[PDB]
């Protein structure tokens, strides 16, 4: 059973939402919540997370404006509307992973810091993909659900 | 005994004549009671004959003609021509079923030879032109079931069923 | 006594099943299947008995006496049936498997609950000191199965993990011995702790929207839409056959059963919904 | 045109010679080809007589025999009791279809009036006893597909497709 | 008998076809195919029972009383039909291969799972008990087959090696070459373990986006945005058609059987979807 | 005569023709073109139908109600289209 | 010809003294292999006679014998007291079977008058005091089954079977 993740999307939603301050990049999480779940369970969960980081330009200052959001609430996400709404989908998914067990939370803190680790957290991903793509459909479509509901259409 | 012949019942008028019997005791196997015709006698891989109206033996089984068993007997002009047949009664494959059968019937159906000379094509013919369905109420429904239009009020509910059920497959040449 | 012996059989659904129940608005399924007491499928007795005695009566159409009076005579009502059906009780639904770094890749397993084997042995226990009834390595493997209760448990033991109907994660560990199959098939059976086992059945259920068309104009009737839930194929259900001592029950029992492997259950058999196929414990096992 | 004659398959003694033409034309339409026998024919409303087994008629739907078409004529000695007809090579209830037909043809079957003083009942029977195919074979098949003992060594094959695929109905008189 | 005949069939698809049972409570914005109970595409009964009896209404106009005898009536239903549809199996479906080397090339294989194989088993044990029927020739192949079942097998062909859709390596091993074609085209037939087997089939559905555009402006309208899953063409299906015993049943078997060819299933049938070749097993076997 | 009429033809490219399949993440085209079942070019028949009924309707203004006959309405279908396109086999390509 | 004979198993030891030749062929239906035991033979309606026991036939179908059919002759100084009958192998009611048989085989049955003077009073009799089939084992699964303690090593469970698959109804006379 998965209904304690609508409070948890709820919740993770709201981080972002605040997190992006342009309008544009709440626009863009929007289309990024809807495409991405589609994407996730038509191509795989490995070949969607490669894509996503691949256009998140995954920064040492994105990286902690990450961190932040993990842990302040009053963090904010800079950076070109695509790239800030590709990390904060980015965002979306690793807080699940934190919330759920599913991930250590101090070594996803770690690999979001040093860089040797961030192929490591890639890795554990990756053995861990059929349990986190079965696990976080409801969480998913729950966000797509919010970010249709709440950010108004370009 | 118990002997019924089977009249076809194309859109043509040349079978009003062989039957010399049509009571026999009182009783027939089609019957028509205040819902329209029941036991109608349906034979597969027969088609008619209209020009010496008859059946002749197709080996399609999409083949059939439709028409009623009635107890009778042809002329006695016949016994070369026709198609005599013991069978107990559940042989039969009649629709528009009623009640049951006396589970042992001689029946007697026109038949004809093959002549394998030409190809034996047929087409489905349907009873269409009402004036073909008012002659046949006249020439089969009424001197056969000598209470049509005598006791049946609604006429037309046999005419429509006339209309719908009798069909059959025809040689043409 | 007046139940002398007992069969114990399986029933193990070659196309899906429908054995319907009261139709109503009240479970997003207009025509759901027959729940037991717990949420899960089951065969009512009556069900089992009615259909059972109905092709019997089309395929022994000389027995009708004895299947008359052992299975209850309609046009005769004066004489209680010789013979009796427990409900038929779900033993284990077929789930999609996904496996997870595990030795023998499986696409499907078969999945069990504590309950059900709970009742499985009531039924087994209940039988079992009729000095002809015996099974004892049923129940026993029942019973170090039921010992292990509270943990996700595999019989054969290789899984150790995996995700079961595309949305459940479990953890799966062996029995500490090999436990012989129950069932002869060469798939793993699967008992889950009820929570979760609940929801991987309920999901392993089949739920079908049915419209009605109209011939003509190919668009649907007005109204004409509906759901229906559905028993999977590879589907076992236990029952049991109970019988009094009377000699058409031993006539009955020699050369009415043994000549009896598939039977229609259920409705909807115009849509190949019912056929199934009755695996005696007399034999097997 | 081209004659096929119909070489009905009962399980019973009585097919020794009544046919002619053992080649004679330039094919058959029943074949044997390494995957049993195709090109089957069947005869519905019709029973087996397998006292002297000829296609008795009847008008149920049910009965049926099956059997194959050889190319031919029979034995010069008949004319007098076979059903001869000609049809259009698509009203022909086939099975194991694999090759389209020449569009007419000439069948004879053995025919025997219905001889309604006694009923027609009918049980279906198959062709067991392996003594039975273990003749057969050989009875037929060695006089018309002199291709098997010369093309197969697979003769197990083409008498299984034998065991399970030629059933019809008898008469019990 | 509790059958009088017993035809089983295959559904060679002629165009894509697209059956459908409808959005999910998740994937709102997809039309799915009709799936299996182990997640394989299937055609239900119920959806095979109404486009053949929709076509057989029309296409012979004059048997409409056997149709609705064998098929069921629908005016008014004064008894039940006595004719049985059973659920369409995935028999066979199409996959591009690149093969690595051997006789000269094919582009594309008939792919199909051990699963799969054992629900045609079924069917066929399951009917040839409720019918004088018996599929030796056809039952013989598959068991033939299913002896093999732990490895990737190919049927009268070696090939030893293959990347099917472009996605998948998988390593083949030939048989005996003893066992003929099954479905007899030129192509080869595929049977893989279930687990590799599984991501094939999928790899070989079609998803289709499609959309629906303002006439005038040449825009997609708002919401006008889905997607749709086909079978591929080339896909082949099993099925059996039952009947019980009524004079009705001997036309409809002989005549109406005899003369079914092409039919339409599914829908979305005016973009061309749902053409199928039926073959009857008694013949193409 | 299940259809009335059954009219092949061909579809002769006059320009480059461009038909899309929609994106993915594992596509190395941004824009692809609609592929066979084996791995051909096709035009899928939604494309050609919606293609051609919109080309008609705006050409025949006249015969728009034989159009929504046969190709299906646009606003409230309360009955089946009697028109049927098949996809679009590649049946041959230059080179 | 394959022939086999039906001996019985009961409680009390006179049963080694059945058969002359041990296999003969090289089919025997009644196997075991690592789980227990096939193919016994359930005959019903008759009454054994444990002083020397042979079923005696009585008319109740309540009353039930379980033995093995196994391959060879009955004893040579039989065929004048024993029941000799063959039947086609489908119609002979056996519990645990595990494949088809050869569809007709002949069964030599231990037999005896009636013994129309003393009430035949069955009795249901089980196989307990696993001593008693201890003994039985070593005397009739030796010399019927060589395969026993080459193959099985587990032959207690050959014991936890013949202690409650096996039992009949005796006569105590």
């Amino acid at each position: 059973l998965y209904e304690e993740d609508y409070k948890l999307a709820l919740e993770a939603f709201k981080k972002v939402f605040n997190a992006l301050t342009h309008y544009g990049a709440k626009q863009a999480f929007r289309s990024r919540a809807r495409d991405l779940v589609e994407e996730i369970y038509n191509s795989g969960f490995i070949p969607t997370f490669f894509y996503i980081i691949s256009k998140a330009e995954l920064n040492s200052d994105s990286l902690d404006s990450l961190i932040s959001l993990f842990s302040s609430d009053n963090a904010i996400l800079r950076g070109s509307d695509e790239n800030v709404s590709y990390s904060a989908y980015l965002f979306i998914i690793l807080y699940y992973l934190i919330k759920r067990g599913i991930i250590e939370q101090k070594f996803l803190i770690q690999a979001l810091r040093c860089e040797k680790t961030r192929l490591d957290l890639i890795d554990k991903l990756y053995n861990l993909a059929p349990i986190i793509s079965a696990k976080i459909r409801t969480y998913l479509l729950a966000i797509k659900r919010l970010s249709e509901a709440l950010i108004e259409a370009r | 005994s118990t002997q019924r012949e089977y009249v076809f019942i194309p859109i043509t008028n040349s079978i009003t004549i062989d039957v010399k019997i049509t009571i026999g005791g009182s009783d027939h196997i089609t019957n028509i009671d205040e819902r329209g015709i029941h036991n109608v006698l349906v034979i597969t891989g027969y088609a008619v004959d209209e020009k010496n109206g008859r059946l002749v033996p197709t080996l399609d089984p999409c083949d059939y003609v439709k028409g009623i068993l009635v107890a009778g007997t042809p002329q006695q002009a016949q016994s070369n021509d026709f198609l005599t047949l013991k069978l107990p009664a559940n042989k039969l494959y009649l629709i528009r079923k009623k009640g049951n059968i006396s589970d042992d019937l001689k029946i007697y159906i026109p038949y004809s030879s093959p002549d394998a000379r030409n190809s034996m094509k047929t087409k489905p013919v349907s009873i269409s032109d009402d004036t073909i369905v008012n002659n046949i109420i006249k020439e089969v429904f009424d001197k056969i079931y000598n209470i049509t239009q005598k006791e049946k009020v609604k006429i037309e509910k046999v005419k429509e069923d006339i209309k719908e059920l009798f069909s059959y497959y025809a040689l043409e040449q | 006594p007046y139940y002398a012996f007992a069969e114990p059989f399986f029933i193990h659904a070659i196309t899906h099943l429908h054995v319907g129940s009261g139709s109503s608005v009240e479970e997003e399924i207009a025509l759901p299947f027959q729940r037991d007491e717990l949420g899960y499928p089951t065969i009512y007795a009556s069900s089992l008995k009615g259909a059972i005695k109905s092709f019997l009566l089309k395929e022994f159409p000389d027995k009708r006496d004895v299947i008359y009076k052992v299975l209850g005579e309609d046009e005769n009502p004066e004489e209680a049936s010789l013979g009796t059906f427990l409900d038929a009780i779900l033993f284990a639904i077929p789930s999609r498997i996904i496996e997870i770094d595990s030795a023998k890749p499986y696409v499907w397993v078969y999945v069990t609950t504590y309950e059900l084997l709970k009742k499985v042995k009531l039924y087994l226990d209940s039988i079992s000191q009729l000095s002809n009834a015996s099974f004892s390595n049923l129940k026993n493997k029942i019973d170090t199965i039921l010992a292990k209760e509270g943990k996700n448990i595999t019989l054969d033991s290789d899984l150790k993990s995996a995700i079961l109907n595309e949305d459940f994660y479990v953890e799966l560990e062996a029995l500490n011995n090999k436990i012989p199959s129950i069932i002869n098939a060469g798939v793993p059976l699967l008992v889950l702790e009820d929570s979760i086992g609940r929801e991987v059945i309920n999901r392993s259920l089949i739920r079908v929207r049915r419209i009605r068309i109209d011939r003509d104009k190919k668009v649907v009737e007005t109204g004409g839409l509906w759901s229906e839930e559905y028993v999977p194929m590879k589907t076992i259900f236990f029952s049991v056959l109970l019988g009094k001592e009377s000699k058409e029950s031993a006539i009955f029992a020699s050369c009415i059963l043994r000549n009896l492997r598939y039977v229609i259950l259920g409705g909807k058999e115009t849509i190949g919904k019912g056929i199934v196929e009755l695996r005696w414990v007399k034999d097997v096992i």
